[PDB]
């Protein structure tokens, strides 16, 4: 009923990082669990998620760079952020609905987490 | 108002229903997430499970009334129901427990089913005119604790596990045993004529072996629905070869064949109902986030509400007439809220699907309640045989055609799965409109007949 995402932070361009969702009392395994996020000036938007049964849903612009899976043992939801780029820099939402349905817009879940800041900047090293 | 044995049989028959559909509220989805069957499997599972449920309560009528006695086989049921309970919380531990665990609750409910009410007829002098209010806060009784189940075994299952829940389930039917012992001395003089001899050991033992044989045959029927199919096929076929053999009869066959199709639809509330419920509905209402399986207790809610309503206000065929067009409407409701009424994301407002719970269970007052009790005016045991077996029949089929509306477990988008429940809800709704119409038509010719 109250999740936690922890695993943002600062990464430069191509690096990677890992968010988790972790809930407390209700066991996130009868759970879909969609990542969400808002970038400056724009609304939550569907990011990735993972439903109670292993399917997976993903925006068109993160897939074959984010993962979404589940550790049913320790109840908790990954995405795995790799090949990051500036635009993907936004808060970061976990949202949790019941069920097999990942709806696209955050009307559609009930939990949500309070977010979690990732950056990704342009910063390379210098030649 | 009421006799004080009614206060303890209202108290039993509670406990034991919140029990019953502790189990049945969450079943479905304990085959999908639990035993990683999909919701095909657990569709047709849950029929032969429902089917099994309903055609051995045939066995409790005979068992009380002419074996060990009323108030011995409700203590009997009791715990063999118990029993069964606490098997199913065993069977995570021992998943190749389940269907032997469900054969219990099958055969323990076959056990126990028709005897509490047995028992509150004969607390009242034959002609007392308590006697409606009293079966009316009977049926009440019934949907108070399925309410209660359906309500809160769903959240039960998902903060503390399933084996909590079922032990849960298997508690309430032991605080039905202690109320009635406790109250024992209250129904001294009330029984059927066993109660008031000693027991036939003989009798209880041909009693305990059927069972136990009987939980065997059940869990096995339930892991093999394809022979279950032909079982009850040919069982069919036979006992309708048997039932033309042998006019007021007739009138039996059709209005069981209707009964028949309200079965059908009925079984689709902890399946299909309940799945639609989980994918394309919002799940919260009136501001307050809930679990969408909880979505099954608006049945019992409405029956809880609408049966004194109802008491207070044709004869016969007219109603159950006016029960299928109430189906068919709750079924057309359903498809209407899926194919005009959605959001852009695929969800329904949980509104449409509280109005067709109202509806369904306006059918149910109009039906159920009040089917084989007029049967009983128009008859006998052969009947009331066929009647189960072609009622447990209607079960089995309607988990057939939920499977039209199963999802595989990789699909995650709402709009995907929204034209399947509503092109199904929509043929159900307009088939049952079909049929309803011909109850219509034939309902003068029906209503000679009874004369
Ligand atoms: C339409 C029938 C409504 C059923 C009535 C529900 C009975 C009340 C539940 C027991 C007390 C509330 O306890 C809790 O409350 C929150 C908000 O209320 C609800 O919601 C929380 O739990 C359920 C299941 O665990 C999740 O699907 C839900 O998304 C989550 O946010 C649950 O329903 C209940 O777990
Ligand atoms: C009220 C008298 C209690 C009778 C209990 C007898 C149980 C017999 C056990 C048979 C084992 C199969
Ligand atoms: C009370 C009887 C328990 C039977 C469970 C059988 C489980 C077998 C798993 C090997
Ligand atoms: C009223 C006591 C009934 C005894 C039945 C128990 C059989 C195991
Ligand atoms: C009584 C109807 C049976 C239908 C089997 C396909």
């Amino acid at each position: 009923v109250q999740l936690v995402e922890s695993g943002g932070g600062l990464v430069q361009a191509g690096g990677s990082l890992r968010l988790s969702c972790a809930a407390s009392g209700p066991t996130l395994s009868n759970y879909a669990v969609g990542w969400f996020r808002q970038a400056p000036g724009k609304e939550r938007e569907f990011v990735a998620g993972i439903n109670w049964s292993s399917g997976l849903r993903y925006k068109d612009v993160v897939k074959g760079r984010f993962t979404v899976s589940r550790d049913n043992v320790k109840d908790t939801v990954y995405l795995q952020m790799n090949s990051l780029k500036p635009e993907d820099t936004a808060v970061y939402y976990c949202a949790a609905r019941f069920g097999g349905m990942l709806p696209l817009q955050p009307s559609g879940y009930a939990n949500w987490g309070q977010g979690t800041q990732v950056t990704v900047s342009s910063h390379h090293h210098h030649h | 108002q009421q006799p004080r044995p009614f206060f303890m049989i209202f108290f039993v028959e509670l406990w034991e229903r919140f029990g019953y559909y502790g189990v049945q509220g969450v079943l479905a989805v304990f085959f999908v997430k639990q035993l990683g069957f999909s919701q095909e499997q657990a569709f047709v599972t849950f029929g032969a499970f429902a089917a099994l449920v309903y055609g051995l309560i045939s066995i409790g009528g005979y068992v009380g009334d002419h074996l060990l006695g009323t108030k011995r086989t409700i203590v009997l049921g009791a715990l063999v129901l118990a029993i069964g309970y606490f098997m199913t919380g065993m069977s995570l531990l021992k998943p190749d427990l389940i269907f032997i665990a469900l054969g219990t609750i099958a055969v323990g409910n076959g056990l126990f089913k028709a005897n509490p009410a047995s028992l509150l007829s004969k607390c009242y002098p034959p002609k007392d005119p308590r006697l409606d209010g009293a079966f009316t806060l009977f049926y009440m009784s019934i949907n108070i604790g399925s309410l209660i189940a359906l309500s809160l075994a769903p959240v039960i299952a998902d903060r503390f596990g399933y084996s909590v829940t079922y032990n849960l389930c298997g508690a309430g039917l032991i605080i039905a045993l202690l109320v009635y012992i406790a109250c024992r001395g209250m129904v001294k003089d009330i029984g059927s004529e066993p109660d008031f001899r000693p027991m036939s050991f003989s009798k209880l033992l041909y009693v305990l072996l059927g069972s136990v044989v009987m939980i065997f045959v059940c869990a096995w029927l339930m892991h093999n629905v394809e022979v279950a199919n032909l079982v009850l096929i040919v069982l069919s076929i036979v006992v309708t070869i048997i039932f033309f053999r042998q006019n007021k009869m007739f009138v039996a066959f059709v209005l069981m064949l209707e009964a028949v199709v309200f079965y059908i639809l009925y079984a689709q509330m902890p399946t299909s109902l309940n799945f639609f419920a989980i994918n394309n509905v919002h799940h919260e209402i009136l501001g307050f986030s809930i679990n969408p399986v909880s979505f099954q207790a608006l049945n019992p809610f409405w029956v809880v509400l609408a049966s004194p309503i109802l008491a207070g206000i044709l004869s016969m065929p007219m109603k159950f007439t006016l029960g299928m067009f109430m189906c068919s409407l709750g079924f057309l409701t359903a498809a209407a809220a899926g194919m005009w009424f959605a959001d852009a994301q695929g969800l329904t407002s949980p509104w449409f699907i509280v109005l067709v719970y109202l509806f369904q269970s306006l059918g149910e007052l109009f039906i159920s309640a009040l089917g084989l009790a007029m049967i009983a005016a128009l008859v006998m045991g052969f009947i009331l045989g066929m009647w189960f077996l072609t009622q447990a029949a209607a079960f089995l089929l309607g988990g057939y055609v939920a499977t039209f509306t199963a999802v595989p477990d990789n699909i995650t988008d709402p709009l995907e799965t929204l034209p399947v429940y509503t092109n199904v809800f929509g043929k159900i709704g307009l088939v049952t409109l079909g049929v309803a119409v011909v109850m219509l038509l034939m309902v003068p010719w029906l209503k000679r007949m009874i004369a």
